[PDB]
């Protein structure tokens, strides 16, 4: 109604949060026995080499 | 792993919506009282049960009945997001508190008795005698999800 | 009109917005006023249809 | 009125003084178990009561006497200066925890039993049999007020 009381406004919301993170390892080793007398399997006669397994 | 979450709703200017600001003085509307902050039987680390809008009588004891309503607590230590007073005061300690008394416009959605009850008609009529406007008539808000 | 002595009998306007900063540097306020009526002069020409499924 | 103060003393290295590093495997010394992070009777989103150094059995339950001692709790989640996990885990839930059981130079003073009692001789013997050194040769520290 004209001349009477007015109205008033409201307010908004706020929020906050936190989070963690996981971890993923991976590893392998190399031993002498894996290369001693085994051929380079992809060829006729060449002996096995360490780098061929590292790669 | 439910995340640690914090929130906020509401400001100071939601119980107090306007004054009759006096020229000569600015403290005309307010009054100071001494109230028990931490219950005098609980422990130090207990958080205070006082909240903005809780009715207070002439003495510093929030009222649960119409016959003792005097003012509305609007102290700055109990506003949203202000909490850093865990354990600052020993149980049974008394702190000076501010009360709105006269010359103010008050929202009745937030006025409540000490136990959490809403303000009844008798409480309103007892608070208007001080010279206060009890509005209601508030727009509110609707957030995402509502079509409007 | 806006129901204000400044223009109580002038031509109306769609929306009034007042920003009043109180001089003594302790409070401020925003006010807004609008008034209008919507009229459907020919209700006979609108037909509603209920859909049955 | 009291003031708010927080303090921090001690680190990870103060419990694990020395470690034997195996060239071909870095995780040799440690073993994972599962533990009840929040006691099943704890209030909704309480604070945990585990701490670094508490002796636990292989099952994961904290040990009360020598027979139940298998390793030392050394997880990152319980170091003195860390606080993230409040209410993150529901009461009675279990989360993997890291123990250290092989090849360590362990402090003797920091290790505690489930109830906070200091480590006895039988527990020391049981922990040593696994292949761990228990030594109390710790210099200590003096801060102020005493002419060192």
């Amino acid at each position: 109604q004209r001349g009477g009381v007015r109205q008033h406004l409201a307010n908004d919301r706020k929020k906050i949060v936190n989070l963690n993170i996981p971890f993923f390892p991976l590893d392998r080793s190399i031993d002498r026995a894996d290369i001693q007398n085994f051929r380079e399997f992809g060829t006729e006669n060449a002996p096995a080499t360490v780098d061929a397994e590292v790669q | 792993a439910k995340a640690h979450v914090a929130t906020l709703e509401g400001n100071y200017s939601d119980i107090v919506l306007g004054r009759v600001v006096a020229f000569g003085d600015t403290g005309w509307n307010f009054k100071e009282v001494d109230m028990t902050f931490i219950a005098d039987d609980a422990d130090a680390d207990s958080k205070t049960t006082l909240f903005a809008g809780v009715l207070v009588g002439e003495d510093g004891t929030p009222a649960t009945a119409a016959a003792g309503v005097f003012g509305v607590l609007v102290d700055r230590k109990v506003l949203p997001g202000v909490d850093h007073y865990i354990g600052v005061f020993e149980p049974g300690e008394k702190v000076p508190m501010v009360l709105a008394v006269r010359g103010l416009t008050l929202n009745q959605l937030k006025l409540k008795y000490a136990d959490g009850t809403a303000i009844d008609a008798a409480g309103i009529q007892a608070l208007e005698a001080q010279g206060n406007q009890v509005t209601d008539k508030i727009v509110g808000t609707q957030f995402i999800g509502s079509v409007l | 009109p806006s129901d204000t002595l400044r223009d109580a009998n002038q031509a109306a306007q769609e929306l009034y917005v007042f920003f009043k900063e109180s001089n003594y540097l302790r409070e401020a306020k925003i006010e807004s006023e609008t008034s209008f009526l919507t009229v459907n002069n020919r209700p006979e020409l609108v037909v509603k249809s209920t859909g049955k499924f």
